[PDB]
């Protein structure tokens, strides 16, 4: 998209803050590629930023209040009571490394070029659709749903509907991007964020430290 | 340029070159190329002044909260604070001026933006913005926050002729403070903070002594 | 408004005392903008100095008297004979911060020019009315109630009235400043105001201005 199309959206978003690109990463041509997929790459980065951390506000919640499946062996090793981010740390190595793998099978199934252009879109640098993901049609094996509507809702849905939803998403991701973060930085330092004094559960480890045991150092293995 | 210029600061006093320096031929370069360093060094000795001016003053009284700053005192001399500093810190300092130096010597740079070397028709002081820098700069050193960038044409000259005075008389000031710090009682009136006992020409005193002496 | 109009709008306020600016901030150009534009941001820096001043001089008198609501919890369970400073400084951290969040978005509100300029305005040092406090109709949700008469007394008033007002709200600001000013004084260093020695301004022992 070009910085006008920026411009647009940003008006679309909150007209009355508008666009405000204080620091220039929407001119910063980043790996030498033109601005306008530069452009695409920070708007995808906005917009999983966003879905990522929506996703980690529920399940800090749903952790910090001990919401767990009940047929399943790992949760149940895991101690109740600790907080959100050490019921992280908590779990063994091997689901860690799954569910950063999964992950990762996903965002290569997402920026595949034959996957996108078989489905019609482009990718994101490539003047296609930020913050779409494929389904699984082109898959070597078959599977039963995809990522995005796994389900049928929203598969005859109109396109104002699908940009007042996209509007959406980016606002509510800028949003619990600030969200998220106020529960992580409240547990790791507290009376940073004034409002949850004595809500958010306190936490020493560094959230940004995945594994238990430094994989760079010395792993862990089952 | 240096009589005119001269008499802008100080018509009364006009010009008072007594040793003749700007007549001396500096390294041979011709006596333009001596009026362009001299006024770049005095313009760079007063930037440098006044702020260490008004760091000293500040650094007399107050210190950062958090390490490696907050161990300091501010009831010693400001330079034993220098010399307590890590060594990696000095260096670092050290580094980060001779970026700013040789990123201000760099020719393609302020001729990018407009501007020849300072003893060649380059006017003292010219400071070049960041943007032949190779990954994100979110500020410049002269106006970071673009606030003047705008300025008035004659402001643009009576700021420089201000800058040249304020800078002399922050020469003076700093080393004042200098002269009261290692020997006490060298400026009276003075006598009433800090008196440190050390080179303070010497960066890495505390860290080595170089060989030979 | 240009500085011609600053030296009448200055005699209008007072006839006698006139143009009375010793510093000349008025002709300056602050950021580098234009000289309407630094009177404009004077203009609303006095107004609105005024605006808190005169609120302030209100608050400080009944935060004195201790007159506190009968509904609320927080205050009736603070201790009493506090002066208004120890008031405000035991009010709970979080009350402090819902207080000055919302004089962000006030802020923010008033300084937005997409709002002015969707209510026939503009930012005030790009050339408008110095103080004027845009309505609510742009909100996400449609709150009643629009800061500046919310009820609706002054739909009705003239302009000549309204200008007298604003020329009113300038002096008397001016002064509320002071007022407010000299009660913290007294607070502070004793025997600075020399009349409220008698009323008892209840002393206070820290710097009001460091939350
Ligand atoms: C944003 C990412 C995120 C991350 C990093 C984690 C991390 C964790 N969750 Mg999960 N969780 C999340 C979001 C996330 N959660 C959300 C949004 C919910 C609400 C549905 C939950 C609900 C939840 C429960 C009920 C439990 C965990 C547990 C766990 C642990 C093991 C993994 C697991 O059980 O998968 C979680 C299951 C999923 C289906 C994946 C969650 C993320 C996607 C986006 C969910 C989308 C909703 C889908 C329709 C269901 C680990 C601390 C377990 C635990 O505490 O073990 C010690 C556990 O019992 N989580
Ligand atoms: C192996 C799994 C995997 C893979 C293949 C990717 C792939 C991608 N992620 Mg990442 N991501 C992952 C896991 C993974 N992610 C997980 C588990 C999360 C948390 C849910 C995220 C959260 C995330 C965000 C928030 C964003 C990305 C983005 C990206 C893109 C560029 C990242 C990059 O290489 O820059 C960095 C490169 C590095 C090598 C980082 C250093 C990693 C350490 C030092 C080594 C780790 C080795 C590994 C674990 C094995 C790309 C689509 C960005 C994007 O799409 O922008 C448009 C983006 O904004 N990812
Ligand atoms: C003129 C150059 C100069 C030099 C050589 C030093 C040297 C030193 N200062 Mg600094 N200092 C300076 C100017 C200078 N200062 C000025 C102008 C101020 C006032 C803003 C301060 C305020 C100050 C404080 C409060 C402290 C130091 C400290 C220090 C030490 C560590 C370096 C540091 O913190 O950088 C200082 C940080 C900078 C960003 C560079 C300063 C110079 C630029 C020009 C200021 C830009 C102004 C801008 C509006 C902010 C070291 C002795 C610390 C110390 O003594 O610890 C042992 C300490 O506590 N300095
Ligand atoms: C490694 C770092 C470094 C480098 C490469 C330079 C380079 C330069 N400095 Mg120096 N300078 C440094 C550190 C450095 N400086 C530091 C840390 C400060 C702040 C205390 C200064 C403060 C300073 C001033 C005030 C002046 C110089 C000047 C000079 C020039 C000649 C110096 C010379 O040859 O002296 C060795 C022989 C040159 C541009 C002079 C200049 O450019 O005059 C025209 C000048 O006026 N420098
Ligand atoms: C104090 C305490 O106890 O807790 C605190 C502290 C603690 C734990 C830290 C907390 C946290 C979380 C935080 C703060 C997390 C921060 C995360 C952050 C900041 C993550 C950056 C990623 C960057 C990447 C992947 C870069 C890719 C770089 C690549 C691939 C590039 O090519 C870069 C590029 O430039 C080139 C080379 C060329 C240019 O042409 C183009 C661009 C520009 C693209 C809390 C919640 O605050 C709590
Ligand atoms: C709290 C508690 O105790 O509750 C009690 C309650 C109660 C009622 C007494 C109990 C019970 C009974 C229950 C709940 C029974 C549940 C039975 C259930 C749910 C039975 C599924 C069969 C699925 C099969 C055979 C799959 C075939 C799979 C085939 C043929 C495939 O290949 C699938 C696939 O083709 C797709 C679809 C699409 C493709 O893209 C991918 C592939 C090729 C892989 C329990 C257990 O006692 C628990
Ligand atoms: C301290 C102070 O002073 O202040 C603050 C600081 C701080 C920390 C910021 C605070 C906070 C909390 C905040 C602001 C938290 C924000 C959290 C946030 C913003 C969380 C969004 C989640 C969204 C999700 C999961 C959406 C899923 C949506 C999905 C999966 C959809 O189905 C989308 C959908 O379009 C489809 C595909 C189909 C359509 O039919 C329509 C629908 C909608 C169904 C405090 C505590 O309040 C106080
Ligand atoms: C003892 C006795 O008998 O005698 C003496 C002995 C002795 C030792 C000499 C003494 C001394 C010391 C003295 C008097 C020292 C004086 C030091 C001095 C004179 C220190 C200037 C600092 C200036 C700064 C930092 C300027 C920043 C300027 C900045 C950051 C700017 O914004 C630049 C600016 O251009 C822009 C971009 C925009 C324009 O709109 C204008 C402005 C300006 C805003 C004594 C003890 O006092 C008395
Ligand atoms: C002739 C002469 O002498 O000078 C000449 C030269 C000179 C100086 C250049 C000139 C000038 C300008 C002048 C004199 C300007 C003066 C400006 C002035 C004096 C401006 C005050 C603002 C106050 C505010 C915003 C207060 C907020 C106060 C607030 C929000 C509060 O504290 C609230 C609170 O307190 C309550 C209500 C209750 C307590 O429970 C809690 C606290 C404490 C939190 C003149 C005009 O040319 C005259
Ligand atoms: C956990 C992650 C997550 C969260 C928390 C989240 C939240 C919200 C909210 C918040 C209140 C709204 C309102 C919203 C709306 C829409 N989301 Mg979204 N979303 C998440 C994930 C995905 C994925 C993977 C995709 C996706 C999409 C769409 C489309 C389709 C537009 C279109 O088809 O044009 C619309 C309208 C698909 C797409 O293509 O988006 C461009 C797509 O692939 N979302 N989404
Ligand atoms: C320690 C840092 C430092 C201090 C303490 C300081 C103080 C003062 C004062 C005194 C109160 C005045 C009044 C003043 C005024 C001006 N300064 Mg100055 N200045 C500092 C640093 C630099 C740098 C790096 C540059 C610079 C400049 C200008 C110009 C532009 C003129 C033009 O471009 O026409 C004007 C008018 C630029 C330049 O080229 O000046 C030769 C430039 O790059 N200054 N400066
Ligand atoms: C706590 C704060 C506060 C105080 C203590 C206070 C006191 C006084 C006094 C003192 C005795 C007078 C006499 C006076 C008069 C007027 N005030 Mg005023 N005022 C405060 C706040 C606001 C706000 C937010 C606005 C406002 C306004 C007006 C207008 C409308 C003129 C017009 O509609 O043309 C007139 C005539 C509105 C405006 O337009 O101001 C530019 C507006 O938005 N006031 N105001």
């Amino acid at each position: 998209e070009t910085k006008a199309d920026l411009e647009a959206l940003a008006k679309d978003l909150n007209p009355a803050v508008g666009f405000w690109d204080p620091l220039a990463l929407s001119d910063y041509s980043f790996w030498g590629t033109s601005q306008e997929a530069t452009i695409g790459f920070l708007r995808e980065a906005e917009i999983k930023h966003g879905r990522i951390a929506m996703a980690g506000f529920v399940g800090y919640i749903v952790h910090s209040n001990d919401i767990r499946w009940t047929f399943d062996k790992v949760a149940a090793s895991v101690p109740t009571g600790l907080p959100a981010p050490a019921v992280w740390d908590a779990i063994p190595d091997i689901a860690k490394w799954q569910i950063i793998l999964f992950v990762g099978v996903m965002e290569s199934w997402r920026e595949n070029k034959v996957v996108l252009e078989a489905e019609g879109q482009k990718h994101y640098m490539s003047g296609g659709k930020p913050g779409y993901f494929p389904s699984f049609d082109l898959l070597p094996h078959p599977v039963p749903f995809p990522l995005f509507d796994p389900f049928g809702i929203s598969k005859r849905a109109t396109e104002e509907k699908k940009a007042k939803g996209r509007l959406a998403e980016i606002n509510n991701g800028r949003l619990a991007m600030i969200g998220l973060f106020g529960f992580l930085s409240e547990a790791t330092v507290p009376g940073s964020v004034p409002f949850l004094k004595g809500v958010v559960p306190a936490y020493t480890g560094e959230v940004m430290a995945p594994f238990t045991q430094n994989i760079f150092t010395a792993p862990t293995a089952l | 340029a240096l009589p005119e210029l001269s008499k802008k600061l100080n018509p009364v006093l006009g010009y008072w070159d007594p040793l003749n320096l700007a007549e001396l031929n500096f390294w041979g370069a011709g006596d333009d190329a001596t009026v362009g360093f001299l006024r770049h060094a005095e313009i760079k000795h007063g930037r440098v002044a006044m702020a260490a001016f008004v760091g000293y003053c500040v650094q007399s009284n107050v210190h950062f909260p958090w390490a490696p700053f907050n161990s300091i005192p501010t009831n010693i001399a400001p330079a034993e604070q220098w010399a307590q500093l890590p060594e990696a810190a000095k260096w670092q300092i050290i580094l980060f001026v001779g970026f700013l130096e040789v990123y201000s010597e760099h020719s393609f740079i302020l001729e990018k933006y407009g501007q020849k070397h300072y003893m060649k028709g380059g006017k003292p002081g010219f400071f070049p913005d960041f943007d032949t820098m190779v990954h994100p700069v979110p500020l410049n050193l002269w106006d970071p926050l673009k606030a003047y960038k705008g300025a008035s044409a004659e402001r643009k000259a009576d700021g420089l002729l201000k800058e040249v005075n304020n800078g002399r008389l922050a020469m003076i000031g700093i080393m004042g403070f200098c002269a009261e710090a290692r020997v006490p009682g060298a400026v009276p009136a003075l006598s009433n903070i800090a008196h440190y006992a050390g080179d303070p020409m010497a960066p890495f005193a505390a860290n080595f002594h170089l060989p030979g002496f | 408004m240009d500085k011609s109009g600053l030296e009448g709008f200055a005699k209008e306020l007072n006839p006698v005392v006139g143009y009375w600016d010793p510093l000349n901030l008025s002709n300056g150009e602050f950021w580098g903008d234009s000289n309407s534009a630094t009177i404009g941001f004077l203009r609303e820096s006095e107004i609105k100095h005024g605006r808190v001043a005169m609120a302030g001089f209100v608050g400080y008198i009944v935060h004195a008297n201790d007159i506190r609501f009968p509904w609320d919890k927080v205050a009736m369970a603070a201790p009493k004979g506090l002066s208004p400073q120890e008031l405000w400084d035991v009010t709970p951290e979080a009350a402090k911060w819902q207080i000055i969040l919302t004089i962000a978005f006030l802020e923010f509100w008033r300084e937005n020019s997409y709002i002015l300029s969707k209510e026939g305005e503009q930012h005030y040092m790009r050339g408008g009315k110095p103080g004027y406090f845009p309505t609510f109709s742009e909100l996400p949700h449609p709150v009643p109630f629009n800061l500046f008469d919310p009820f609706g007394f002054s739909k009705n008033a003239s302009p000549e009235k309204k200008a007298k007002g604003l020329l009113a709200e300038v002096n008397n600001g001016r002064l509320a400043m002071i007022g407010l000013m000299g009660f913290l004084s007294e607070a502070k260093v004793p025997g600075s105001v020399p009349a409220l020695a008698n009323v008892g301004i209840r002393p206070y022992a820290g710097e009001v201005m460091a939350p």
